[PDB]
Parts: C-alpha cells; structure tokens; sequence
C-alpha cells in the first residue's frame, strides 16, 4: 500500500527527482494532520462494533433484505454482511490513517464488486449501508476527521458501484 | 448437496412457511418411496462393475472409433480412464437415486465437466450415450428384480444426459 | 438430512454407500412418519406454542420486557415473538430432515455474532427456546417429546 | 462399529453427536439380536457353506487346481479354503460391528496388492467371494440374508 | 445446463515418457540449465538413436 | 515465543491406498505454543503417539512476556 | 556445423492420412456393396 | 426453450438413433398432460389482470412498499411491478405448456437477480408477491393445475433466491 | 478409537476365531447398556457447559490456583483450563457411549501428562477438577449411569496421575 | 494493429528519435522477405476455401466432434466452426503480410477464449484443426512461406489455448 | 510438454500406423543435430550470465527504460528483467534440445502476455531484448546453432507481440 | 550424501591434498566396477517386484508373522510390510549404483529402527526378511553384483538392529 508519505516519495522518484519545496507542502501538511488522524483512528478503534450495529439499524434492519428471500435473511448471511461493514470501517481507517486510498484499491476493492455480481449481494443497499457508516462515524469522530473518513468510504462506495 | 427432503426444506425456508398440506404429502411420498430407492441402490452397489463393463462393452461397439486409433479411448490408460468416469456416472447416480433429488448430481458431476472434457479433448456425446446405456441396463435388471417402484431410476441418468448434452435443438 | 450426511460420507471415501449408511438410511425412512406426525404437531400448534413460550419468557425474565430491555415496546416484542416462531419453524424442518443441519445453516450460523450485534441477551434466547421445547413437549406423547427434545437442546446448546 | 463412526464425526467436527446420529445408534442398538444371530449362524455353517463356495468357484474355475493355477499343493488349496474361512470370519465380524468397518482395517484395505504380490488373480478371488455370498445367502432366512448380503457387496466392490 | 463456468484451459497431460523429455522436464522442475547429468542423458540417448 | 519440543510418530493410515511415497513419519520438532494444541490434537486424531514433550522455550508460570 | 541445422533448415514433411469411414458406418459400407 | 417434446428429441439426437418406446411413452405422457395444461392456459389467459390484480391486494398494497419510500411508492414503479407480475404469469405459462423451465432459465430467470439488484427491487416483497400469485392461480385454476403452475412459479421463486 | 463393541470383534481376530459365549454375553451386555449410555450422553450434551461451570465453580474458584500466583491466575490460563475441561467433559462422554476408554487413552492421555508436567500445569489440581466433573455429571444423569461415566473420569486421573 | 513497418516507426516515434541503423536494418529485411509474403498470401488467397476443406478433413471429418452429441454435428454448428476457420486462415494470411502477430491480438485473440468458453468449444479440438491448417497450408505455400504462416498459426494456438 | 519424438509417435499412432517413412526422416534428422544441441546447451548455460550481460548492454542499457519512470528503473525491476532474460534462454535451450516448441507454449506463453500486461512490462523493450540476446547467442556458438536457437527464440518474440 | 568418488575426495580434502596414488586407483577401481554395477541396477529395476514376492515367499509367507496376532496379518498390514521391502530393495540399488552406503543412512537408517519399535514391529523378522532378499538379488543378479549389493543389504540390517 501508499500513504501519502511513500505517495509524494513515489511521484517523486517515477521522475527522478529529488523532493523539492512543493513536495515537502504535501509531507508537511500530512504531518499536521496526523495528529487529528490518529485521533479519529483511536476512536473508530473504540466503536468499531457500535458504528456497523447503528449503521445496521439504521440502514438495513426492518428492511427487504433482512426478511425471508431477502439476503440478509440466514443468520450466517447476516453475520456475513456484518463481517463485510467490519471491513469497510476498518480498511477506511486504515487509508484515513495513511491519507492515500491504495490500501483500499489494492486490497478492499480490486474484485470485489465480481465477488458481490457473482454471489447477488445488492451493491446499492450495500453503499447505503457504507453511507449509514458514514453518517455514524461523522458524529462520532467530528467534521474534520468524520469527512476525511468518509472521503475513503466514497471511495469504496465508488469502487464497488 | 441436497437431498429431496433438503430441497423441499430451502424451498419453504425461501418464503419462510411453514410445511405445508403440500410439503407433507411430498414429504409422505419421497418417505414411502425410500424402501424402493434403497432395493434400487442396494441392486446397483451389487451389480455396479459388471453393469459399466457390459455399458462400455455395447458402447465401443455402438461408437467403434473409441477404441480405434485418434480415439480417446485407444490406450488402456484411456481405456481404465473411460471405465472410471463411467463407474464414477454410476455411483453418482446411485447417490442421486438414494437422495432423491439431482443437486448431488449438478454439484458433483455436472458443474464443469463440459469444461474438462473439453481441456481433454474427450467428446461430449458418446459419454452420454454411455450413461443411457448405462441407465437401460439399470432398468432392465432393476425390472428383473423384485422392485416395485422402478420409474425413479431414469430420473438420474435423464438428468445426467440433460445437462452434459449439447443442446441440439 | 440423513440421506445427505450417509451420501456425503460415501463420496469421501469414494466408495458406493456402505451397508451401515444403507441401515440407517433405511430407519430414517421408516421413522418419517413419526417424524411428520411430530412436526406436523408443531406446525399446528405453533400460534399456541409461540404464545405460551413467549408468555413464559416474559414472566421469567420480565428484564428483557422491561424498559430499557431488548424486546421492551410493542414492535420489540412482536419482533421477540416473530424469532421465536422462526425457531420453531428451523425446529420443524429438522424434525422433518431428521438431523439439526437446516437448523445450523438457516438459524444457528453466526447467531452469536447476530444476536451481538442487535443487542440481544443469547442466554435469554436460549431460554426462550427452552421454553418452547417444554410448551410443545406437553403437546405430544412421551416418545415424540424426547424425540422434539433433541433439536430444541441443540438450539439451546447452539445459543448457550 | 456405527458408535465408532457417530463418535469419530462428532470429534472431527469438534463437538458432541448430534440426534440422528444418537437415534441410529440406538436402532443399532436395538438390533444388535439379529447382528448376534448373524454371528452364530454364520460361525455355526461356515464349514458347508465354505465347501460348497470352493467347489463352486473352482469348477466356474478350472485353472488354479488346473495346471498352470495357483494352488497346485495341498498347502495351497488350505490356503485359498482358508481365505474363505477368513473373509467369512470379517464378514461376521461386520455385521456384528453393523458397519464395515472390520472388514475395512483387517481385510479390505490393500488387498489387491496382497493378492497381486501372490498372483492370486483378483477377478478370481472376487468370483469366489460371490460365490460365498451366494451360499451364505441361500443357507441363512429371507430377511436374515437381505441383512447379511450389503456386507458381501461391499466387499466385492472393493475387491473389483 | 450449468449456470457458470470455470473456464475451459487447454491440458496437456503426458501420454508417456521419453529420455529428453524427462531430462528437459528435470531441469525446467528444478529451475536449471541441463547440467552435466541431463546433458550425458541427452548425448548418450542422441547417439543410440 | 515459547516452544515445545515434541517428540512424536505419525503413521500414515492412507498410504496403501493413495499410493503416496513414505515419510519419516518419526519427528523431533520445536512447536510454536499457540499452534500445540491444534498439533496435539492433529497428531491424537491422526493415530500418533506423543512419545515426548518439553517446554523449550519460555520460563513455566510466565504471567506477562510471552512473545 | 550444419548438422544442427534441425528446426532452422527446411521441415521435414509429414504424411497425414485423409481421415476415412470407420466400423460406425458399417451398416452403411454394407448398403453400398448391396446398392453396388 | 425447450419443451417436453424437444426435450425428449434433443435427448434422441444428441444419441444419433430414433425415438424408441421410452421416448414414445414420455410424449404420451405429455399428450395425456396436454388437456390440462391447455385449460389451465386457457383460463389463465381469460384471467390475466384479475389474478395480478388479487396477488397485488393480498401482498403489496397497503404497505411499506407501496407507500412513500418504498419502491412500489411511485406510479411508474406499481406499473413496473404490476408488468412484471404479468411477466411472471405468462412465463408460468409458458413453462406449464411447455413441461419445463427453461424458457424461465432462458428468459425470465436471465440476469434477473442483478437486474432487480441495479434497480433496488426488493427480493423479498417480489418473491412473496410471486407466491401470492400462485396461490391465487392454484385457486382459480384448481388444485392438481394449480399445483403443477405453482411448480414453475416456486422455480422462479428459487432462481430470485 | 477402539469400541467396547470392537473390543470383542478385536479379541476374537487376534486370536484368530470367532465371538464366542465368553465375550457374546458382554456384548449383550453392552447391547442393553447402550439405550442407557446414549441418555446420559443426550443428558451431557445438552448440559455441557452446566457442568463444567459447577465443576470450575465447586473445585478452583476462589481458590490458590485462581488467585495471583497460581497457574489459573491470569485470564488466557483460566481459559486454556476451561477449555480442558470441556475436552475431558467431550471425550468421557465419547468413551461413556462407545462403553470403553480406549479413546481416552488415545486422544486424551497420549501427551497430557508430560505436556502439562512441561508447563508446570497442577496435576493434583487437575485431578481435583475431574473429580467435580464426575461428581457434578454423576449427580446430573443419575447414580446408575454416573457410575460408568465416572469409571472412564477415574481412567483419566489415573492416567494423569 | 501494426505491420513490421509500423512497429519500427512506432518505437522510433515513442523514443522521439529519427531513423537510426537499427531501424534501416530491420525495415531493409522486412523489404528482403516482402515478395516472398506477396507470394505466399495470394497463393493461400487462391486456395483459401481447399486449405480449411484439407484441414479438417485431416482432422474433424468422422470423428467425435462431427458426430451427433458434438459440437460440430448440427449443420449449423458445421457451418460455425468453418466459419471459425475461415477467420483464422485469412487472419494468419493477414499476419504473414504484415509480418507482424499484433492483428491477431487485436481481432482474433483479445476475447475469443473467453468465447468459446462461454460457448462450450473444445480449445483442444480447435486447436488440433489449426494444427492441420498448418501443414495443409505448408504443402501450398512451400517452405519458409510455410514457416512463416505456421508461426502465425501456432501464435492463433496458443492464444486459444 | 513434448519433443519431436513424442510429437511423431504420437502423429503416427494417431494415424494408427509404424513410424513408415518421414517419421523417421525427421526422427534421423533430429538424433543428427542432436550432438551438435547438446554443445551449443552446454555452452550457453556456461555463459548464462555473461550473454545477459551484453544482450541488457546492447538493448535495454542507457535508454529511457532504464532511466527513471521506466519498467527496467528500480532494482528490483532490473532484476526481474535479468531473471526473465535468464527464463527466456533456458527455455529456449529446452526447446532446442526437444526439437519443438510446446514447452514454450505450456510453460512461457501460457501466461506470458497475461503477466506482462498486467505489470506493464513495454512488449517492444523485452522484444528488442529477446532479440539482443539471440544475436549473442548465435555470435558465441555460431551461425548455425545460432539460427537453431533463434527460431525458439523468434517463436518467444513473436508470442511475446 | 557421498558415493566412492566424493568420498575418497572428501577423504583427500579434509587433509586439503591433491589427488594420490591411492585415491587415482581407487577410482579406477570404482570406474572398472562402474559397468557391473549399471548392469545390476538394470537388471534389479527391471525385476524389482520378483524379488520382494520371492523373498517373502521365501521369508514370511505361510509364517507366525503372516499368522493373526503378528505385525503382518491384516492385508494393510501386509501391504506396508511390502511398501517397506521394496523401498529398501530400492534404497540398496541406489547403494549399489552409487559404490557408497552413507545414502542408507541419510534416507533410510535415520529413524527406521526406533519408528519401528514404536509400531512393535518385529526387528529379527524385517532382518531375515532383509536377509531373504539378499539371497533373492544375489541369485537374480549374479555373485559378483550379488555380494556387491549384500553389503549395503548388510549395513541396512544391521542399522535396523
Ligand atoms: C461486578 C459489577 C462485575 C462482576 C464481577 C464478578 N467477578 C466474579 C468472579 C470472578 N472474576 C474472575 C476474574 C479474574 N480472575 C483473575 O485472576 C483475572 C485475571 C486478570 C480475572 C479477570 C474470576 C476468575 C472469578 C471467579 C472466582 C475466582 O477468581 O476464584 C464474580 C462472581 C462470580 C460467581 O458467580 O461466582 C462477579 C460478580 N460480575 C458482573 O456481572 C459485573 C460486570
Ligand atoms: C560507482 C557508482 C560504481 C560504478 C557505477 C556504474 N553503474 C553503471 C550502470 C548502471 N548503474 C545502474 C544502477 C541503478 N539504477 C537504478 O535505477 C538504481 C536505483 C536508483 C540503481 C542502483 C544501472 C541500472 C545501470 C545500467 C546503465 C543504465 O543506467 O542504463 C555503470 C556502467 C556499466 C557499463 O558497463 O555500462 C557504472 C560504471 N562503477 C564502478 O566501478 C563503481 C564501483
Ligand atoms: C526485461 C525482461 C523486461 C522487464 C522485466 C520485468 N519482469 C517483471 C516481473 C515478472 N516477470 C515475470 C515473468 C515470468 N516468470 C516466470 O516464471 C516465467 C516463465 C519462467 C515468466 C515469463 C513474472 C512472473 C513477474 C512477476 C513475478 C516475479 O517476480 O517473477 C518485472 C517487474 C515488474 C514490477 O514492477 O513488479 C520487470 C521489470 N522489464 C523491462 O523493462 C524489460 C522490457
Ligand atoms: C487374446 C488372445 C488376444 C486379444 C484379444 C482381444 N482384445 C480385446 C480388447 C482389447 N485389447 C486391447 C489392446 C491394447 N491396449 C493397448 O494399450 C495396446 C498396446 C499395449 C493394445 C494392443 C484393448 C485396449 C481392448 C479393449 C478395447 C477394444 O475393444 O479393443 C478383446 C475384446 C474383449 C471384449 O470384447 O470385451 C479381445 C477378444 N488381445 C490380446 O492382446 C491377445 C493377443
Ligand atoms: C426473543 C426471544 C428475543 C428478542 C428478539 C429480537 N430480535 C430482534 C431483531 C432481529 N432478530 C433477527 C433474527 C433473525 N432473522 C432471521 O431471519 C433469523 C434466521 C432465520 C433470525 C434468527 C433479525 C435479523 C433482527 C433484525 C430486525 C429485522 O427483522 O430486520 C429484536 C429487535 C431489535 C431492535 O431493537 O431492532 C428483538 C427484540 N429480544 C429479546 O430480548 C429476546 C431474547
Ligand atoms: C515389513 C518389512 C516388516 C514390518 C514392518 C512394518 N512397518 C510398519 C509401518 C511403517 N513402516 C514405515 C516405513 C518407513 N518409514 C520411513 O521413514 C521410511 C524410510 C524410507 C520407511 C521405509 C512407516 C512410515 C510406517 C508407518 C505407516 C506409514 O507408512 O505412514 C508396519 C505397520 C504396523 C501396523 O500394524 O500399523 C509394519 C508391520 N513388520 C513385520 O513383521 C515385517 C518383518
Ligand atoms: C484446567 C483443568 C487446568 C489448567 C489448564 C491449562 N491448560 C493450559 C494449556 C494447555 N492445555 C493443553 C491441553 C490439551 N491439549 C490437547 O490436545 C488435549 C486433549 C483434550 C489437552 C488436554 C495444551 C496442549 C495447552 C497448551 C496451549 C495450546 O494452545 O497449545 C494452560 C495455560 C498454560 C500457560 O499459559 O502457560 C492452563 C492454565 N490450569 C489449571 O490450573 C487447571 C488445573
Ligand atoms: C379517488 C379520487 C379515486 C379512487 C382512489 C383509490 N385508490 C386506491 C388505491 C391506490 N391508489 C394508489 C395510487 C397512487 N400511489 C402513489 O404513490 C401515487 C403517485 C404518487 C398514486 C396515484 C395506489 C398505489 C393504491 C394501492 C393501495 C395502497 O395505497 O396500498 C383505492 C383503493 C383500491 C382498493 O380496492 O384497495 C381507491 C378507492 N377511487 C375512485 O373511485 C376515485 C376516482
Ligand atoms: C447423399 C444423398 C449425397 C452425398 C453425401 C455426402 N455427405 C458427405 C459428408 C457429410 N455429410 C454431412 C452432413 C450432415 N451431418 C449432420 O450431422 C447433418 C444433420 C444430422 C448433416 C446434413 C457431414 C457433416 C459430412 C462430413 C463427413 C463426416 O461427418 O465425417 C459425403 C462425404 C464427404 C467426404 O469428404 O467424405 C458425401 C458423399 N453426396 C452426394 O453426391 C449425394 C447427393
Ligand atoms: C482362494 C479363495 C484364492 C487363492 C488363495 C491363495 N492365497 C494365498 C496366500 C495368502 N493369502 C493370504 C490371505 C490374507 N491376508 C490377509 O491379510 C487377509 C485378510 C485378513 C487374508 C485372508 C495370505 C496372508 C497369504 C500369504 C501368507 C499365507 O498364506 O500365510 C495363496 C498362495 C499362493 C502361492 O503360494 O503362490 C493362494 C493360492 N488362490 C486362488 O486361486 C483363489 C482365488
């Protein structure tokens, strides 16, 4: 993976230059905001379980899915759909703490939406839920770091769709 | 896999009803059956060898050009490689004749087998010619035996020739 | 299913079924028709059975009615009691089958997980599942309920 | 024996055995009279049953005792009489274990290579068994030899 | 039919075996040049042929 | 990481009948602690006799520092 | 020297026998020699 | 698609050799079938809007999908719905004439999962509005007809699954 | 494993000869004994984790061993102890249904005791904690099969010891 | 798509350089063998239809996959795999003029494996045919002619492959 | 794979027939040039290294590949380069001394272009290269096995395109 | 592993001496002997499985062994036993062929004798059964080979004892 550290170092290098004034803005700006992304990593961390249970009700319970032919109807499937907002949260931390989207490229979206295509997975109840995360994570983490965090849940919402 | 209890189960589980007049008078029909699918599966694990031996001995006759040269059966490797694809055709339909139900036989045995035979070269035809000889020497000692019930046991081999056909029309 | 675990079995080993997979291929089509009478007992009785489990539940364990609990509030309880009738009826498809497996795969896969995720106590699930073996093994003769009994304890197992 | 098969599942899934598999041990149970039955009919008429077997095999046969066979010496023809006398005692011991299990680990399990490392042929040795199950089959009842016979097909299966 | 498939890839499975192709297949196993065994192999088996 | 060096024998019971090569199936390795006990209970249903078993690595009765 | 000339040379050509009626078509080979 | 007829003479010539006695006895069979399946057609035809019409009231009206929010909310969407309902009966009977499903295979059952899942059609509410039409058809059409359309319609049901 | 049906099957083929009057009866015997050992297992299985939590309850709970300094102080070693005990609560009942403790000797004291002599485990306190599980298993199932199920838990400490 | 022409005008372009030595070497044996390909693809374009006709006769004539159950038995699935063949002789014809493989990957190869997968295509059978086509090409084309074309059509095997 | 030997026994079975009258021709060619392979194997696996050395000099060396922003920049790129020039005259070598190219096929064009344009690996750079190499080669064991190899190592080339 | 060449080099280098007369015609002697020991493993190859049956028909059959009770009674019992002869028949050909017995002890002799007693397998019987197909290859090849291959057939006895 990328964050914006080995992003700036890579661009970069891919040229051959070394890293130049306009370079080091970039690097600089990443390490005022690491602070506040450490933070907001800190507490996704703490709630990481709270935020898909009230992304979950708020988006998918009561719903067609969770109903009988829906697919979120076995127990299993159920736990499968949780598993699966466990990684989007976790894997948009991850790029929130690195400020670069590669980790998510490399790792949560090249694929998936063939795995969701092959297997029925509803890819636009899917990226409500990821939005109903999104939401739950904004409030809980503040403005600055809820949309950074849901920047990277975009992105993943992006890359399945 | 799914027997036929299994399939009628995830089919009422689909909608989330409870078993129905309708399940249970399948449910009563497979149960009552079974006696017949166990004589019919006990015949045929007594008989199995010798059943796809006489099928392969009318088959190559049927399809000469199997055992000839350029044939895909010609070497005796490709000769016990045909004998074990048309034991393993037996036992799966033994499988499928004891579960009522083709689940066994699509999970197992048809769900790549056109992709396979292709990679090898082996045609498609004569290996469901095979299974229907296969299939009326089943019936025969079957009708032979002291079975009652005895329309079951085309279900298999119908099913087998239904899916790993080519779809000429 | 039986028929499914003997037949699985057989195609591990690669071998036709075996004359023991046979015999109890053979005693599980002739118990089928107390297997039907059992579950079709249940069915019947599942409006009555839901009811009086719920019942027994919620006097129980008035904690999970209560305010601040689970299942307090009208759509809460109605939720409660829509679970409940979900078991019975995995517990009729495996009286049916023979075996627990519908159960496993349709409601007792990750039901830990679920459970945890909704908020809901399992123990007090698992109750209510006891409740319901103790409701419909009142409802039938003496070899039935032991016969019903097997998969309500491994609900109960399952949930605790 | 089918307790054995029921208790090795249930440690491979890592859990204890679920309620078909505990009912089939019971019918297993149940019918361990009928699996005695089969012990002393079959140990009590081996010796006629296992003449008529070899004669039978040997005349469909006529190579082994025949020049150019295999059981030219007396210490030979004992030997293949006493095969016989073998492949009924597992054949017993099967049945009495109610699956196949016996057979499996004492007789089964790379007896072709046995037999090739002897020359025995093994579309003789299989005739031969077929012609024991033959007259076990004729010498013991009706349900008696439906019971006792998926044993010997089994066993021809795996021999060929 | 079957609601899916695999991908139908072309096999090559060994029909028998001869002396370059089992030295050549040692080597390319082994992730080699042909070394002194292989190559007296393939001298040796050139010359009878 | 603490290990236990584990003497064992391991009998192949498919041999015969896949028509696979033999192994040393005796062996005196050293086993990470989390993964003995799935070893042990690999090699127990396996049809093996543990023949030893020692902590190699980590002082016994160690409450923190483990790994 | 030119003894390595295997693939680089001229290729040896091969003979490939025109592929013919085999015993399937028995019933058909006899109704020709009837018909003859 | 393929018929019972076609599906015994694919089973024929994909074997090379004419229809022997079992081929003869499954067209009888089929012929003896033909009576029925003809009447149940015939009446079903007649019946077209008034058994979508019954299956509507019985599942979807006056609920969460109908009303505001849900995907049979809009006027466009109920007609969507109500056209895909009778897509489902006539292709129920298609398949009751035709002794199978693989016209449903073919044509109704082709693409249809990720198509409604593109859509946001909700799998649940459609599926138990397919069975609300089977049981309105068995109904209507007897108990032996009925069974037999239920058939085709539980296969739909099940592919959706 | 080796079943106590077996065992007699086993017998007779070491010796080359048949079940005989000598070991028939004891395989009568264990043919009337299995409808009581398949209760007591249905009985255990259902009440598995009952057990074992009365048997932690009565035996280490508030005890040395559970207190600092003891080997079930700290929380992974309270769990590796609980999860001995269902293990030796799993397979007494294996040996309790198959009527032998050949499975015991097999899977069970194959490299316990020099395992849990390495790790310093208490063999007194071990032996302790099987005596709760007979006692409380004994009182749950009853005297009659409490006995026998108490005859393999007396294998294992023996073999332990 | 690119002839041998192209390529080196392309690699000269890419690098933003003139016509160098190397470039004037490889243009001048191109020119070397051009009458040699004249040559070659109007004698295949004279014999075009024969060549296919030798081939399978060589190769699918009174086979398996001619038979009925085949994939070649239908008159329509004959005229198919012709058809098949007729694209492969003219696209080598096409390569061999241009004395470049990149056409084939354009036209041919890009997808067609995929589509014969999809379709249920021997890629073995297939490719024996192309294998004949190779020699019944030699035998009219001559020698080096035939080299040429058979490395076209063992770059057509080994993309089906 | 295949050799030529296995290549005309299995044309001669295929055509049911003893090796008559060309198998055996080019079986006698092939034990001809035998001798002479077999050297020309053994020197370029002595010069193994060194002919990669002056095939990257001639090619790749001190051009925009090897500058930054090039497939051939980083070490480790350079290194992989390296090692599929050592892949390439290897199997060239193996299918020298097996007469044909199907080793080739099965082993190096079976995923070659899916690999290489899946990294971005230029098609003209590694072709350039495979052609340095060949002239190398044919330079340090002379015109003639120099030819003989370069036909296996033009077939890789003209995969390669 | 070693042979007579790297061992009588191994036995020059530890001392870090070039070759002398003693090792010159010891490789002489290995070189002389070089043929025979070909023509052996050829001949041993070739009648690998003769030599097992004859030996144990010669050694166990019809024996205590053979007899239930023993280690070689049951037929995967038996087949083991042969797995194990004609695994050590072909350990002796690699001895033979390669004039040193360090190979017995690098594959074979490491744990054999202990693994075996831990199965209880009978010592004195694998012995004589080794001892057995001494005779059995002495006669099959010869007295010159035959010696030749009893002293690795000794060594292998002896490691087992
Ligand atoms: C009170 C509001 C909470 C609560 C506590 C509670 N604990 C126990 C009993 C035990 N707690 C432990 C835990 C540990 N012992 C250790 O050495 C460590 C290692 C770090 C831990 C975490 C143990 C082992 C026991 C059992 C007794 C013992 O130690 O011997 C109880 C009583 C349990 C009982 O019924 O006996 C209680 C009440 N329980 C709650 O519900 C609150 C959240
Ligand atoms: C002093 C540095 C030593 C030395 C240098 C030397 N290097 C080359 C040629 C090359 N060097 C590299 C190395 C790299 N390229 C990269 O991208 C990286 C990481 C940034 C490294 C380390 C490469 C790729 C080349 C190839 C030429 C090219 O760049 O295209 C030479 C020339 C060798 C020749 O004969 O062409 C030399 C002289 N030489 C010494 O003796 C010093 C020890
Ligand atoms: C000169 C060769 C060109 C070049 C090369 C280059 N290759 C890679 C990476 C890989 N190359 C292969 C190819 C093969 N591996 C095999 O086993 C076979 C047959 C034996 C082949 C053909 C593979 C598999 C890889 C990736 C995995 C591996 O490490 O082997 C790279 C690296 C690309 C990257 O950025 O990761 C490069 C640079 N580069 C050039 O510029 C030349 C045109
Ligand atoms: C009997 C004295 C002679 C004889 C007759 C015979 N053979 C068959 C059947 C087969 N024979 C073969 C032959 C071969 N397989 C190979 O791989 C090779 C080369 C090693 C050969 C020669 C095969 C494959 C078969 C089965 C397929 C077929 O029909 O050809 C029969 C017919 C048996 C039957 O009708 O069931 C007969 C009568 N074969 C001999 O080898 C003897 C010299
Ligand atoms: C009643 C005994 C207990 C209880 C129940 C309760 N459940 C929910 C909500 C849900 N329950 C489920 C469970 C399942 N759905 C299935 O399809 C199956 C498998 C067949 C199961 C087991 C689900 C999915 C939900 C989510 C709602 C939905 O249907 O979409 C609630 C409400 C939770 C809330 O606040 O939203 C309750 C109360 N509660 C108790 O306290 C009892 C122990
Ligand atoms: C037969 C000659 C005598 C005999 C032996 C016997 N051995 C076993 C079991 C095993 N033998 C081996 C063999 C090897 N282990 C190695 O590491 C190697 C080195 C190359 C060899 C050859 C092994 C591995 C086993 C275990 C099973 C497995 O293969 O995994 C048995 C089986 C005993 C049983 O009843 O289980 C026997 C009988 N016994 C005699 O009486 C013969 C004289
Ligand atoms: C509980 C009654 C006593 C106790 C337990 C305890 N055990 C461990 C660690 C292990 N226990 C085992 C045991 C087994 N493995 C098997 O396969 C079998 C068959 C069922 C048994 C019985 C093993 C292998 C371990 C190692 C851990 C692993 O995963 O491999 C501990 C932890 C020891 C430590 O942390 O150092 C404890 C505490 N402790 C007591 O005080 C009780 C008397
Ligand atoms: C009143 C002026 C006329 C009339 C009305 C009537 N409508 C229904 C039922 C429904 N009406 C609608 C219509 C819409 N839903 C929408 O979302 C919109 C667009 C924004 C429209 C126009 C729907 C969907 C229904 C279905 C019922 C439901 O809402 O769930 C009825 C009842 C019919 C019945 O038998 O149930 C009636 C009476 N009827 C007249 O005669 C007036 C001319
Ligand atoms: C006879 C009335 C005329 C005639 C016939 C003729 N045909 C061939 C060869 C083939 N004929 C077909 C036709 C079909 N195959 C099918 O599957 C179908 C539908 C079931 C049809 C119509 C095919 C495919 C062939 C190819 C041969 C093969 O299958 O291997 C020939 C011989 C061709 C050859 O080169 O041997 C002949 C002579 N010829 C006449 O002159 C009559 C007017
Ligand atoms: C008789 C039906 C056939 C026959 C017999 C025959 N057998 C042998 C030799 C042996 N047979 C056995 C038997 C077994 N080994 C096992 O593991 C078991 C399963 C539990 C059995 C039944 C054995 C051990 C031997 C060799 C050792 C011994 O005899 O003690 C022969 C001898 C052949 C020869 O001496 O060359 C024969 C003849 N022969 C036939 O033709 C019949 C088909």
């Amino acid at each position: 993976m990328q964050d914006a550290i080995t992003a700036v170092i890579n661009s970069a290098d891919v040229q051959g230059k070394y890293l130049d004034g306009a370079a080091m803005d970039k690097l600089k700006s990443y390490f005022a905001s690491g602070e506040l992304r450490v933070r907001a990593a800190s507490v996704i961390s703490a709630n990481a379980a709270t935020i898909v249970k009230e992304a979950v009700a708020k988006s998918l319970l009561y719903s067609d899915v969770t109903r009988p032919g829906g697919n979120m109807y076995t127990t299993r499937r159920y736990a499968a759909c949780i598993r699966d907002l466990d990684y989007y949260l976790r894997y948009a931390t991850y790029a929130m703490l690195a400020g670069d989207a590669s980790i998510l490229d490399e790792r949560v979206l090249n694929g998936l939406k063939e795995t969701y295509n092959s297997l029925g997975v509803p890819i636009s109840s899917t990226v409500q839920a990821i939005q109903a995360i999104k939401e739950v994570t904004a409030s809980l983490v503040g403005a600055d770091a809820g949309k950074e965090m849901g920047v990277y849940l975009d992105y993943i919402c992006s890359g399945l769709s | 896999m799914r027997d036929a209890v299994t399939t009628l189960i995830k089919n009422y589980d689909l909608t989330g009803r409870y078993l129905d007049r309708n399940a249970m008078d399948e449910l009563k029909a497979y149960f009552e059956s079974g006696s017949a699918r166990i004589a019919a599966a006990a015949m045929i694990n007594a008989n199995s060898a010798t059943i796809v031996k006489r099928a392969a001995a009318q088959l190559f006759e049927e399809i000469p050009e199997l055992i000839r040269p350029s044939g895909n059966a010609y070497t005796t490797r490709r000769f016990s490689a045909c004998l074990r694809d048309m034991d393993y055709y037996l036992r799966y339909a033994s499988y499928a004749l004891i579960a009522a139900d083709n689940n066994v036989l699509d999970e197992r045995v048809l769900q790549g087998l056109r992709e396979t035979y292709n990679s090898l070269g082996v045609p498609i035809g004569p290996t469901v010619r095979g299974i229907q000889i296969m299939k009326e020497m089943i019936e025969a000692m079957a009708e032979d035996s002291s079975l009652n019930s005895t329309d079951f046991i085309a279900s298999p081999f119908d099913h087998m020739t239904r899916e790993l056909s080519e779809l000429s029309v | 299913s039986i028929v499914t675990k003997s037949i699985v079995n057989a195609d591990a080993e690669a071998r036709y079924l075996s004359p023991g997979e046979l015999d109890r291929i053979k005693a599980f089509v002739t118990g089928g028709a107390a297997r039907l009478r059992i579950a079709e007992t249940l069915t019947g009785s599942r409006e009555t059975i839901v009811k009086q489990a719920g019942d027994r539940l919620f006097q129980k364990r008035p904690d999970i009615v209560s305010p601040g609990g689970n299942a307090y509030g009208e759509e809460m309880t109605a939720t409660c009691l829509r679970d409940m009738d979900y078991y019975l009826r995995l517990v009729t498809y495996g009286v049916v089958s023979g075996d627990v497996t519908p159960i496993e795969e349709i409601g007792l896969v990750g039901v830990r997980e679920m459970y945890r995720s909704l908020g809901t106590p399992i123990e007090a699930v698992a109750q209510s599942v006891r409740e319901m073996k103790e409701v419909a093994s009142g409802l039938m003769s003496s070899d039935d309920a032991a016969e019903a009994s097997a998969y309500f304890d491994f609900v109960i197992g399952k949930m605790s | 024996s089918v307790v054995s098969q029921v208790i090795l599942q249930a440690d491979d899934q890592l859990r204890y055995p679920t309620s078909g598999e505990l009912k089939g041990i019971q019918a297993f149970l149940t019918t361990g009279a009928q699996r005695i039955r089969i012990a002393e009919t079959l140990a009590e008429n081996e010796k006629k049953i296992v003449d008529q077997a070899q004669k039978q095999l040997f005349k469909k046969h006529p190579e082994y005792r025949a020049p150019g066979g295999n059981a030219y010496g007396q210490r030979q023809y004992n030997q293949c009489l006493r095969d016989y006398g073998w492949y009924l005692r597992l054949v017993t011991y099967g049945v009495l274990a109610g699956n196949k299990e016996p057979i499996e680990t004492t007789g089964l399990i790379g007896v072709k290579e046995m037999y090739n490392s002897l020359n025995v042929p093994v579309p003789g040795m299989v005739d031969a068994v077929t012609v024991l199950k033959d007259a076990a089959l004729g010498l013991l009842s009706a349900e008696d030899a439906n019971e006792t016979a998926p044993y010997f097909d089994y066993i021809i299966q795996f021999m060929s | 039919s079957v609601k899916a498939s695999g991908g139908s890839s072309l096999a090559r499975p060994q029909l028998y075996q001869t002396v370059p192709v089992s030295a050549i297949s040692q080597a390319e196993q082994q992730d080699r040049f042909l070394e002194g065994s292989e190559l007296n192999e393939l001298t040796a088996y050139f010359q009878s042929g | 990481m603490r290990m236990f060096r584990i003497t064992a024998c391991v009998p192949s019971q498919t041999r015969i009948r896949t028509q696979r090569e033999l192994q040393n199936t005796y062996f005196t390795k050293l086993v990470p602690y989390d993964n003995w006990f799935r070893e042990q209970q690999r090699i127990m249903k396996m049809g093996g006799k543990i023949v030893k078993v020692e902590l190699a690595t980590g002082r016994p009765g160690t409450n923190a520092g483990l790994a | 020297p030119s003894q390595v000339a295997f693939a680089s040379g001229d290729p040896i050509p091969q003979n490939v026998a025109r592929r013919t009626p085999g015993p399937s078509l028995n019933r058909f080979k006899e109704m020709a020699r009837q018909v003859k």
